[PDB]
């Protein structure tokens, strides 16, 4: 068994965890567990703290605008490690009795409960090189030694470490999803039927997306081109919560659909990152420093939650677009559009012990 | 003499501290941060316009002090083209200025694909060309004439003068005083309720005060000689020690704006600052094993 | 603004 | 579930040559592909991967600039394009998978194709008894079939693997002790029986 | 680059015997250590990933281990289908890199090899003397001469008696021969 370990830059007190992967069910998320190991010959009269913090970043590090650090703090939790605190009477988890154990009698334990239904790790892409330092979500581990919490700490007498919060895919699949939208344009005749549908409602990460697409085209207006594409949904949620969009994956054909005729395809996609690292503020699964991720994972919610959960909220949806030629007596290049969304769910599955 | 001698004074101070202040920001920005983001871009842009602006007060000053125009007709149009444009453009990039910190605290969210430098770019670029609907006709209309004593450099109207010189007037009335304090002060009481709607009360009054003396210095310069132009236009007026010191006051506060957006815009950015005083131990995340 |  | 490899045969110093990897039940997308070459008689030496989730592409030292890696996701087929072939690259060329996200080792490996880069042609081998068995040398390329009475002692005969004798072509021996010994060449359709 | 040295390069073991195969690291790899098994002529077999965690479908008989830069791979009992060339890759940085290998043969007496001599057949020299070494054990051996370089091959275990063979052939020249 193997724990991660941290030291100060003074190299005095060092924090043991046993993992940077916590998962976050919906209805608990698991416990941040660990020692911290300290020395009274140093502090002879200060007490050690340990906080975990949600840190939420608006917009780039430098902030040239009245210089002000668009960074909110969405979660912040405090311990008191040592001495040991006659307060809290949490127990011991069998990995920071062990931790006790290996280390000597100068090793504290401390844990968090993260209250459920938070933001997880996100990142967001800056696309071109513009700035240092990454936007989003993200958690961290920071233990510091001080006489007192309001008081300015040292950067090094605390150690800190990133860590991540995920989600995995539900252990058992959901309704395939499946849209529906008619349309008529003057009241010519019986209207145009555009049906979609997905062969499932939760997809991989790298796994393939089939789009059935079923068009009985009953007016008078032909169908030029279909387009189907994955759209990623960033809820960032703040004072006056906003959407962001941004096509990950796209594939517009040229099937025509004659006046008075039916057209069913299926078109495969798969939204990966080779062909997205130009879109700036694309939603990214949050890895501990820059490395490898990928897109970010749906974030997961409770049906009987609290709505405005600030951070950002991660969603797919497939949209399929027909467009339609346009032009009676007179023969113009304009067309109109009909489109359907089919919201799927973009997880990584658990991983298995 | 001791009451014509004092508006000259304070005409070549007002103008020497412009461009002292304009020539340092223009030359720690070009030099030393290099303009990689939207906001030195606009600060840079600022520096300019109003270093043109306040570039004309030497020759307003001696055709004040000789009662003529002793330049010629060329640099009479270029200096009333200059002066004119450069007036629109300092205002109008403090509006573009007052709108992209708006959009940055009020909708963080699409300032983090609004302010990409590149936008930045094009929209100072229509900034200056938007002002130039006026810098043009101006300079299509700046002959000089040869008055009795005089070669004054005044403005050429061949239609009715009391139709067009009085459209003239209002439109940079309405189009540079009250529109961009308009956009100003919505701009920025949108973004202060936006930050009282939430060490941090501190800051928050910091950006206040910040604010406030922006709006209260810009509403402060720019109205009183708008005000006496209008009462000017309105009803003759006789000519006195007191007329002479206050007309031409009303003009120094009005290029007092334009040194001071430098003395404010620049020298308190945090950035900017940090290159000015230029100018004058994390470990390792590692592992350990767990005995059984 | 205006040229006296 | 399956990797079929196919390209590989004899080449020349300096010549070019293709190697195609189908994979079948797995997406390239989610899943990237590796090529491992063993070395007659040496151990396993990894040559080069791609990523197709982020178009990372990497390569051994020693192939870095010759070997060129590419995938077609419409066929779910990678590509080894090999240029300037040197002597030391004879070997049979594995492809391999991995699972993209959270790498766990290579879970699926080809049959894997031979690759020699000989600069020799085809030969016939020539039969010399040894008063008992019979030696071949020069039988270019492998592989040699050897036999005793057509068969008849087959379960009492040794036969030594071929061996790259400093000529380039190889040579193979068999011996059995208690007649006839038959030996075909497949790559060259010579037949030769010759008795001790 | 990093450098995998596995050990030993070769074992005899029984059936039912505990094998051990030992491969360590010049470099600090976490756990990226996977244990692959290769029979002669046959694609190689993931058995363990991570250093200790089992493949699925593997014999339960396997079993693997970390000791800081030393890792190891353990069989409980030894199966007659167990008896291969197992490796030891570290994906942990890029370039990957394998082991030297280990190959596992069954353990038997001592046997002594049959030594004889074959003197070149005319048809040839009109050239290559060759010692042949039948049905010996174990696989080391040396040879002496007896009338330029010369090669040596060396067969597989053999099915029947779990015993090897040699051949060493050498070209002579015209002078001590004639």
């Amino acid at each position: 068994t193997r724990v991660f370990k941290k030291a100060s830059p003074n190299g005095k007190l060092t924090v043991y965890l046993g993992k940077r992967d916590f998962v976050d069910h919906i209805d608990l998320v698991e416990p941040v567990d660990g020692v911290v190991l300290v020395d009274p010959e140093y502090l002879k009269e200060r007490r050690v703290y340990v906080t975990l913090t949600c840190a939420f970043r608006y917009g780039r590090e430098d902030l040239d605008v009245l210089g002000l650090t668009f960074r909110k703090d969405l979660f912040v939790a405090n311990v008191q490690s040592f001495p040991p605190a006659p307060e809290d009477k949490k127990p011991l988890t069998r990995l920071q009795e062990r931790l006790i154990k290996k280390l000597g009698e100068h090793a504290y334990p401390f844990t968090f409960e993260i209250p459920p239904n938070l933001p997880c790790s996100v990142t967001l892409q800056p696309g071109p090189e513009d700035t240092g330092k990454a936007c989003g979500v993200d958690y961290e581990v920071k233990a510091f030694c001080a006489e007192n919490l309001e008081e300015k700490i040292h950067k090094r007498n605390s150690v800190r470490l990133v860590i991540e919060k995920v989600q995995y895919a539900p252990e058992r699949p959901g309704p395939q999803p499946t849209a529906e939208t008619t349309r008529q344009f003057l009241m010519s005749d019986k209207p145009l039927h555009l049906e979609a549908s997905l062969d499932k409602e939760i997809y991989y990460h790298g796994e393939p997306i089939s789009v059935n697409v079923h068009v009985t085209n009953n007016t008078n207006k032909t169908v030029k081109k279909i387009k189907i594409s994955v759209r990623q949904y960033a809820d960032i949620c703040l004072f006056n919560t906003a959407q962001y969009k941004c096509p990950v994956a796209m594939e517009e054909a040229d099937d025509t659909v004659a006046p008075s005729s039916t057209f069913c395809k299926v078109y495969t996609l798969t939204p990966f990152l080779a062909n997205n690292r130009e879109k700036r503020g694309l939603a990214l699964d949050g890895k501990l420093k820059h490395e490898d991720t990928n897109l970010a994972s749906s974030t997961l919610l409770r049906e009987g939650a609290n709505r405005e959960i600030l951070g950002i909220i991660v969603s797919y949806k497939v949209k399929v677009k027909l467009v339609v030629s346009r032009g009676g007596l007179l023969g113009d290049l304009a067309s109109s559009d009909v489109a359907v969304e089919l919201p799927f769910t973009l997880m990584h599955p658990k991983p298995k012990e | 003499m001791v009451t014509a001698i004092t508006i000259m004074a304070l005409y070549s101070i007002v103008c020497v501290v412009g461009l002292f202040g304009n020539f340092l920001v223009m030359y720690v920005i070009v030099r030393y941060t290099k303009m990689k983001t939207a906001t030195n871009i606009y600060i840079f842009n600022l520096a300019l316009a109003d270093a043109l602006a306040t570039s004309t007060l030497p020759f307003q000053s001696v055709n004040y002090l000789m009662g003529t125009w002793p330049f010629g007709n060329i640099l009479c149009k270029i200096v009333i083209s200059i002066d004119y444009y450069n007036m629109f453009t300092s205002i109008f990039t403090l509006c573009t200025m007052s709108v992209d910190r708006y959009i940055a605290v009020c909708h963080p969210v699409k300032a983090l694909d609004f302010r990409t430098p590149r936008n930045a770019k094009i929209v100072n670029v229509c900034n200056w060309i938007l002002s130039s609907a006026i810098g043009l006709p101006v300079m299509f209309m700046a002959t000089t004439k040869y008055r009795q004593g005089s070669i004054d450099c005044t403005l050429t109207f061949s239609h009715p003068t009391w139709y067009w010189e009085n459209l003239l007037k209002i439109c940079v009335f309405i189009f540079a005083f009250i529109m961009p304090v308009l956009i100003i002060t919505v701009c920025y009481g949108l973004m202060i309720l936006r930050l009282k709607s939430v060490e941090k009360d501190r800051n928050l009054r910091r950006i206040t005060r910040m604010v406030l003396v922006v709006v209260a210095v810009f509403i402060v310069c720019w109205t009183p000689i708008h005000i006496y132009v209008i009462i000017k236009a309105l009803i003759t007026i006789p000519e006195t020690t007191f007329q002479t010191v206050s007309w031409h006051f009303c003009i120094a506060l009005g290029y007092t704006n334009s040194c001071l957006n430098p003395v404010l815009y620049a020298f308190l950015d945090e950035n900017f600052k940090r290159c000015f005083r230029e100018f004058c131990e994390s470990c390792t995340t590692a592992s350990s094993s767990l005995a059984k | 603004y205006p040229w006296f | 579930v399956q990797l079929v490899e196919s390209g590989g045969g004899l080449v020349q110093p300096g010549g070019s040559l293709r190697l195609s990897c189908a994979a079948s039940g797995f997406n390239v997308y989610s899943s990237s592909i590796h090529w491992v070459r063993q070395a007659p008689g040496k151990g396993l030496e990894w040559v080069a991967s791609i990523s197709s989730y982020y178009g990372y592409t990497y390569y051994a030292d020693s192939v870095k600039g010759r070997f060129t890696i590419s995938a077609d996701t419409s066929k779910n087929t990678a590509y080894l394009q090999m240029n300037s072939l040197r002597a030391e690259d004879t070997a049979v060329y594995y492809c391999a998978r991995s699972r993209q996200f959270w790498y766990s080792g290579l879970d699926y490996w080809g049959q894997g194709t031979l690759v020699t880069v000989s600069s020799a042609s085809t030969k016939g081998p020539s039969v010399f008894p040894l008063a008992l068995g019979c030696l071949v040398k020069d039988y270019f390329p492998e592989p040699v079939t050897v036999s005793w009475n057509s068969g008849a002692l087959t379960s009492g005969v040794h036969t030594f693997p071929a061996v790259l004798q400093s000529s380039g072509l190889y040579s193979l021996s068999s011996v059995v002790t208690v007649y006839i010994c038959n030996v075909n060449h497949k790559p060259s359709n010579t037949k030769v029986d010759k008795k001790v | 680059d990093i450098q995998m040295t596995q050990s030993p390069s070769s074992l005899s073991a029984s059936v039912g015997d505990r094998v051990t195969i030992t491969c360590r690291a010049s470099q600090s790899v976490s756990s990226a250590v996977a244990w692959y098994q290769q029979k002669p002529g046959k694609a190689p077999k993931l058995l363990i990933y991570s250093a200790s965690s089992l493949y699925s479908g593997v014999p339960s008989r396997f079993s693997g281990s970390r000791s800081g830069t030393d890792f190891t791979l353990t069989i409980s009992s030894l199966q007659p289908e167990d008896f291969a060339t197992y490796y030891c890759q570290q994906y942990k940085y890029v370039p990957v890199t394998f082991g030297q290998g280990t190959k596992v043969e069954i353990k038997r007496t001592v046997a002594a090899p049959s030594v004889f001599i074959f003197p070149p057949s005319d048809s040839q020299l009109k050239a290559s003397v060759v010692c042949l070494l039948n049905n010996f054990y174990p696989r080391e051996a040396k040879v002496q001469w007896k009338v330029g370089n010369s090669q040596e091959s060396v067969t597989e275990q053999d099915s029947k008696d779990s015993t090897y063979s040699l051949s060493s052939t050498l070209t002579l020249s015209k002078a001590d021969y004639e």
